[PDB]
């Protein structure tokens, strides 16, 4: 069969069958491309079968048609051609698709988690057309407030890559590890864009109301200062190049993360004005043994995530007075995500009891994949051997000669001589460091760990959790 | 099996190092060596220890100056109350990183009493049963009056938006949130009240202005207002019920008759184009002038160094 | 329960 | 929003117009219940008061509910002298006014004290005490009203009267060891109410403590709904009949004295307490009354439909007290998801250009 891509070709149409609703022009960008690269030069199936496919999860981008609706009768054209270069020179391809449900909508209750737990979903697509889509949330129960969802997504211009979303939010978020609870109320707008090159650019304006209420009793007193409103306006970035060959259990390549937030200065205007960023470096690298040839399996992987929260003035001077950083926007470390081997935000400052945030952190992770004997390699649940390491300090004026003690603010220099005694205080010390071995599961939903956890290094304050730990999530250290 | 393993679990971790700094904004506020009581009051007001502008606020703030009780104040707002509303003490920090359980404002006198800086009996004392009637009034009927006119009448927007939302958030779109959520909540209570409320719309309960009658909510605070300078007109000494020093009747009097007369004073809506008289000149005319009086002695009591009370 | 009705 | 406001007048505390003995006026009240002329506290208690001020033909009784008056509250007065409305027995007793300043602060300090604490005390025993309710106030309330009504307005009651009583802290199940703190938190808080009221001289036969007529009339209406009334739970009647004989004395008395044979004497509208209604019971009106009462329920549209027509209602009972209130303010979807036709065909096929 493969001689049949080695022989000279020349496509000469192609036709998609069943996308009633989807505009005809939407469909030529993909199309075009395609149209135009045709008789290029001979073994030419070697590059039509691969543009083709790139097109098939192309189109599967659009979220439109059904995954299982891509039945391709590729074949040799029925007329003949005057000299071909080859008897199956000319081919007739056709697509078959069938587009997803129009409208969506679902609704129900789970007496289990509340006794007048209740949901409601509708989902409309490919409104007007071109792939744009409108998702509506609204969820309600018992010991708790209403919350509603309203996301409008569109692609920009046809382009598939390029995403455009708008939404409204209100929720409330419950944060145990503080003694209290955040409600959201704000809108979002995103730009997410996908890179030629996988790299995915993500760009949203953010405009949220935080509250703080709902203390528990054992809330601290540094909680208790700083619940009330608060809005924040903010514009953030986040870039993302993910190389893992199994990005939810990596056994080689790279993933580079960086979220850039501006909040409150200049023309963004609310309660609370910093500049926060984050990087997440990781990778793996697989080992061979003699034993074994091919894949054995085994590999070494890494980690390494940062963060600065940076206090600024509102207005548009970058010299000035800058409020100090307020818990629901400082950083939280610790726990089977974050910090392997702790509590939940076990991490950083403790007033009493509640974990509030730091300014600056800095978290690495060094870890082991093991397959079990008697087991292929090409399973997914594996053993692991990690060791984490993280620290989480708090801006402090202590550096100050003197300031207004009516002022909460700290003038320019106060804090660029804080952030730098902070960023100081990160390579003093052995970081809060834990270890341990444990199971992972690689089931593409979801990854499982279990985990024999063990503290080695900790502050006091800090909260450690020496027995079995289980941690289900999508990032992991 | 977590028996035999307890002689490795003990030996971790290792190396226990000193507590992480608490972050700059807890350093600020929470760090004091006198206990701090939580009210609704301005930065200018608390560096001074002025009294509050929320009446729930200024009868404690009151009582716990006549317990001779050294303490500070900072503005706050409900949602970081133990109870869910101001006010409440805060005793001071133990260590850096720990603090004691805050103090409700039900349990604020009891703590007078174990930090004198003594009999605090009559500050709590059982009022006597024709007491309890008159404290009927302070409780009902002048609380009504505050929240008719404070919320829910234009006049005294600026001044509900200056106190109580402006500081809560430079936002206007919160603002108005704010403001609406207060309103509403004003006037669900005072729709409660047998006077200017008592209507019935539907099992929801009446929740704006145009179902509380502000005549009648009027009224009643100026039949009270006749009915306690009667009351302390009886009285052979300047406090209610003869007693010699003030008392939780004084402090729950002078919580309401101090605000009435500092921010409804002004002469805009004893005007005509208004037709009815403030609460601070109701105050201030009440039977000969007794109440205007009672509210000059207790802030030489309470606040013996401050002037410029008059409005 | 949870219905789901999609068309 | 101008619905969270005093509401502007055409160019606040506008005073009522003073009443002159002899214009024919109406007050419109609950049915009789429980062998009384009236159900509700403040209703009885303003029944009382017209009773002894005013002669028997110069005034007339009508049964009601709230939703049949513009005040949506009752006790209500219409004053057809002048055809004001006035809701509420303060502000009727106030519009019919005509050491007596101790007496007289006496009893503004007992009259918003019975308000204050004796209705939650009242409420609990009839409304939030769910034994009472369903077996002896839930029959009275649905046999003083027309059919489609006792699914509309009793409920409504029973919400605010949990509400009056919510600041108790006490609910449903204290009015029945468990038993034993719910029963002892039962006596704790009404002795706390009845202490207070036991101090002054109901009865004016003399000596404890005098006060005006007026209040006498509300104290019978709490204390008389919180006595007579037989209901499966007489753990609050049990409280007053041992330890407060006076309080007991005092109602039998008066109940006596001022309602005597049942209260059926009283000069109600077209000679009967039902045949009063009958004015206001017509098909067309009682179907409104039920429609309005439906409507407010709808979680969404429902909630500011109340908070409008309460302000509909607001103008007309200032209109009518004199006052000149200020005016207030009051295809495309077939197009899409039908209609237009399918932005393309099931077959889009292109071939090489020449
Ligand atoms: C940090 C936030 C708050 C905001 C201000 C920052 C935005 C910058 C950093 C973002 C916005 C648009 C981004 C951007 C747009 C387009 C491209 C073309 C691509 O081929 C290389 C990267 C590049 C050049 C990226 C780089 C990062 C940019 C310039
Ligand atoms: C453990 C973490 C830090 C992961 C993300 C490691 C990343 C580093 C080591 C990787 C990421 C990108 C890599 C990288 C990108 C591009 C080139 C150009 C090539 O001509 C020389 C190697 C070089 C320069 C390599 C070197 C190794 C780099 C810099
Ligand atoms: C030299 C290039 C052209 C080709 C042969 C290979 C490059 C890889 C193998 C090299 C280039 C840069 C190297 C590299 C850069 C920096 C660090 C950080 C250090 O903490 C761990 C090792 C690590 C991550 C090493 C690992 C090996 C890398 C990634
Ligand atoms: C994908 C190929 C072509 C090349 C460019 C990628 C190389 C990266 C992803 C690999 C090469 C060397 C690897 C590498 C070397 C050594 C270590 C030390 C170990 O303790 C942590 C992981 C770490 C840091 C890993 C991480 C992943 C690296 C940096
Ligand atoms: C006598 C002297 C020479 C001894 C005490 C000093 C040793 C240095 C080299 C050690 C002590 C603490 C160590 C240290 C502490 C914490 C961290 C954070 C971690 O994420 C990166 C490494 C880093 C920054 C390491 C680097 C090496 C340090 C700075
Ligand atoms: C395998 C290497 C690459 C790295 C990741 C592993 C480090 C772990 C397993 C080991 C190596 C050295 C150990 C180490 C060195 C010295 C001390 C000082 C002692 O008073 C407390 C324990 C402590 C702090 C331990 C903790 C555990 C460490 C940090
Ligand atoms: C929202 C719901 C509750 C609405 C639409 C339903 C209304 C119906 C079911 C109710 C409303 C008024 C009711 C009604 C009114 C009066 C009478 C007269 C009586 O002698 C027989 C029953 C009868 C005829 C009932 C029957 C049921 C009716 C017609
Ligand atoms: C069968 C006839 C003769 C008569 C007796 C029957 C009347 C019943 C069935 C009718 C009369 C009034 C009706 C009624 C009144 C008001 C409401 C409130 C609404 O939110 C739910 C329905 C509900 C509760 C309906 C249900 C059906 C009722 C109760
Ligand atoms: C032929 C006669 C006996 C019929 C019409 C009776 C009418 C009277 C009893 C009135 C009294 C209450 C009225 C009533 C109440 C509530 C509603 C709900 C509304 O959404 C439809 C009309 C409906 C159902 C009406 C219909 C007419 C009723 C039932
Ligand atoms: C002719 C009828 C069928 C037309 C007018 C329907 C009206 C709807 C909008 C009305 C009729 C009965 C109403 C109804 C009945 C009972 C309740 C229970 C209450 O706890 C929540 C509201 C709820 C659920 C309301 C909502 C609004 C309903 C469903
Ligand atoms: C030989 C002496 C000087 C050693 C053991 C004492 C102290 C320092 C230098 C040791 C103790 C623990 C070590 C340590 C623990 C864990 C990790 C996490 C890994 O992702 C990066 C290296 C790092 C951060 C290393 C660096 C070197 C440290 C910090
Ligand atoms: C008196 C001056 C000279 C002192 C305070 C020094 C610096 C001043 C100018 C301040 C003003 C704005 C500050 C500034 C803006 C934003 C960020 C982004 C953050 O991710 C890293 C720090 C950084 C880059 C800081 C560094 C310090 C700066 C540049």
């Amino acid at each position: 069969l493969d001689e049949h891509i080695l022989t000279p070709a020349s496509i000469s149409t192609l036709e998609v069958h069943g996308a009633t609703n989807t505009r005809r022009s939407l469909l030529d960008q993909i199309f075009k491309p395609v149209l135009e690269d045709t008789a290029a030069a001979g073994t030419t199936l070697g590059q039509v079968l691969d543009r083709v496919g790139a097109a098939t999860k192309k189109l599967a981008r659009f979220d439109i048609f059904k995954e299982e609706g891509f039945g391709v009768f590729l074949s040799e054209a029925a007329p003949p051609q005057s000299a071909p270069p080859t008897d199956r020179t000319d081919l007739d391809i056709s697509i078959r698709v069938k587009e997803k449900s129009r409208l969506v909508f679902s609704a129900g209750t789970d007496f289990g988690n509340a006794e007048g737990s209740a949901y409601t979903n509708a989902v409309v697509r490919n409104i007007f057309g071109g792939a744009e889509t409108l998702t509506v949330n609204a969820s309600t129960g018992t010991r708790t407030r209403s919350a509603y969802n309203a996301t409008f997504s569109t692609p920009i211009n046809g382009n598939p890559d390029l995403r455009l979303s708008v939404e409204a939010l209100r929720s409330a978020t419950q944060k145990p590890w503080a003694s209290h609870e955040e409600h959201l109320t704000g809108a979002n707008l995103r730009l997410a864009w996908l890179t030629e090159k996988g790299d995915t650019h993500a760009l949203a304006y953010s405009s949220v109301w935080r509250q703080l209420t709902g203390l528990a009793p054992t809330a601290s007193p540094t909680v208790r200062a700083d619940a009330g409103d608060s809005l924040k306006s903010s514009l953030t970035h986040t870039f993302t190049r993910d190389r893992r060959d199994n990005p939810m259990l990596p056994q080689s390549g790279y993933l580079f993360r960086s979220v850039s937030e501006l909040a409150g200065w200049g023309p963004l205007n609310g309660d609370v004005s910093f500049a926060k960023t984050e990087v997440e470096a990781s990778g793996a690298l697989p080992v061979a043994i003699p034993g074994l040839a091919g894949k054995s399996g085994v590999s070494v992987g890494g980690g390494l995530r940062l963060g600065v929260l940076y206090p600024l003035p509102l207005g548009y001077s970058l010299t000035g007075a800058a409020q100090p950083s307020r818990i629901n926007d400082r950083f939280q470390l610790g726990g089977p995500n974050d910090v392997r081997g702790f509590k939940i935000g076990g991490l950083g400052p403790h007033d009493g009891v509640d974990a509030v945030g730091g300014d600056v952190f800095a978290a690495g992770s060094v870890n082991a994949l093991l397959p079990l004997p008697r087991t292929g390699p090409d399973s997914p649940l594996r053993l692991q051997l990690y060791a984490n390491a993280g620290r989480l300090v708090a801006l402090n004026s202590k550096g100050t000669d003197k300031e207004g003690k009516e002022g909460l603010a700290m003038d320019s220099a106060a804090v660029f001589k804080g952030v730098k005694s902070a960023v100081g205080k990160l390579t003093n010390g052995i970081p809060s460091l834990a270890a341990g071995v444990g199971l992972v599961y690689a089931h593409p939903v979801a990854r499982f760990e279990l985990n024999f956890s063990l503290p080695l290094v900790l502050r006091r304050g800090e909260e450690g959790r020496k027995g079995l730990q289980v941690g289900v999530g999508i990032s992991f250290l | 099996i977590p028996r035999p393993l307890q002689r490795l679990f003990d030996y971790f971790p290792l190396r226990i190092y000193e507590p992480n700094e608490l972050p700059e904004r807890s350093q600020q506020l929470t760090s004091g060596d006198l206990p701090t009581l939580y009210v609704f009051s301005t930065d200018s007001d608390a560096r001074l220890g002025l009294p509050s502008f929320n009446p729930g606020c200024l009868k404690w703030q009151t009582l716990l100056r006549l317990a001779n009780l050294d303490f500070r104040i900072l503005p706050s707002t409900n949602h970081s109350s133990p109870t869910g509303s101001l006010p409440f003490l805060l005793p001071p920090r133990t260590s850096p990183t720990a603090s004691p359980a805050p103090i409700p404002a039900s349990g604020l006198l009891s703590f007078a009493r174990k930090n004198p800086w003594l009999d605090l009996g009559h500050l709590d004392a059982d009022l006597p049963p024709r007491a309890q009637a008159y404290l009927a009034l302070i409780t009902h009927s002048l609380r009504n009056a505050w929240l008719c006119a404070l919320y829910l009448d234009p006049t005294h927007d600026a001044l509900l938006r200056r106190l109580y939302v402006d500081p809560a958030s430079s936002s206007r779109a919160v603002r108005a949130a704010l403001l609406h959520q207060l309103r509403r909540a004003a006037a669900e209570q005072v729709a409660t009240a047998s006077s200017g409320g008592g209507k019935i719309v539907s099992l929801a309960p009446v929740d704006s202005a145009d179902g509380i009658d502000e005549e009648a909510v009027y009224r009643s605070a100026r039949d009270a207002l006749d009915a306690l300078a009667s009351l302390l007109r009886e009285s052979e000494t300047a406090w209610f019920f003869g007693t010699e020093r003030p008392g939780s009747f004084d402090a729950a009097l002078f919580s309401y008759t101090h605000l009435m007369v500092e921010y409804m004073s002004e002469e805009e809506d004893t005007e005509s184009a208004k037709g009815r008289v403030s609460l601070g000149r109701m105050v201030k005319e009440a039977g000969n002038g007794e109440l205007a009086e009672h509210r000059e002695r207790m802030l030489g009591v309470a606040w013996p160094e401050w002037d410029g009370y008059r409005r | 329960w949870n219905w789901s009705k999609s068309f | 929003s101008s619905a969270w406001s005093h509401p502007q007048f055409e160019k606040s505390a506008w005073s009522h117009p003073q009443f002159e003995k002899g214009g024919a006026v109406q007050l419109h009240v609950w049915g009789p219940a429980f062998g009384l002329p009236s159900i509700d506290a403040e209703c009885l208690a303003a029944i009382a008061y017209l009773a002894q001020t005013l002669g028997s033909a110069d005034y007339q009784l009508i049964q009601s509910s709230p939703s049949a008056v513009p005040t949506q509250h009752l006790p209500t007065l219409y004053d057809s002298r002048t055809s004001t409305w006035i809701g509420g027995f303060t502000s009727i007793t106030a519009h019919l006014h005509t050491t007596a300043a101790s007496a007289t602060a006496d009893g503004t300090a007992y009259t918003a004290f019975l308000s204050a604490h004796a209705a939650p005390l009242l409420a609990l025993s009839l409304y939030v005490s769910s034994a009472n309710y369903g077996a002896a106030t839930r029959p009275a309330y649905s046999a003083v009203l027309p059919l489609p009504l006792p699914w509309t307005e009793p409920p409504a009651v029973r919400a605010a009267m949990a509400r009056r009583a919510a600041h108790l802290g006490l609910s449903s199940l204290d009015a029945d060891t468990p038993e034993q703190k719910s029963r002892i938190r039962l006596e704790e808080a009404a002795r706390e109410v009845l202490d207070v009221l036991a101090e002054v001289d109901w009865a004016a036969g003399g000596g404890g403590r005098q006060v005006a007529a007026e209040v006498r009339c509300l104290a019978f209406g709490y204390l008389a709904l919180m006595l007579l009334p037989d209901v499966p739970r007489p753990w609050l009647r049990e409280i007053m009949e041992g330890r407060y004989p006076a309080l007991c004395t005092f109602v039998r008395d008066f109940r006596a004295r001022v309602f005597p044979q049942g209260g059926k004497l009283l000069p109600w509208a077209d000679g009967g307490a039902q045949a009063s209604a009958s004015a206001s019971a017509s098909a067309s009106a009682v179907a409104l009354r039920f429609v309005r009462a439906v409507m407010a329920e709808v979680p969404l549209v429902g909630e500011w439909w109340s908070r409008w027509w309460t302000a509909r209602k607001k103008r007309e009972v200032l209109a009518s007290k004199g006052a000149k209130p200020a005016p207030s303010n009051d295809g495309a979807g077939v197009f899409f998801y039908r209609g237009l036709p399918p932005f393309g065909e099931a077959v889009q096929v292109w071939r090489k250009p020449v």
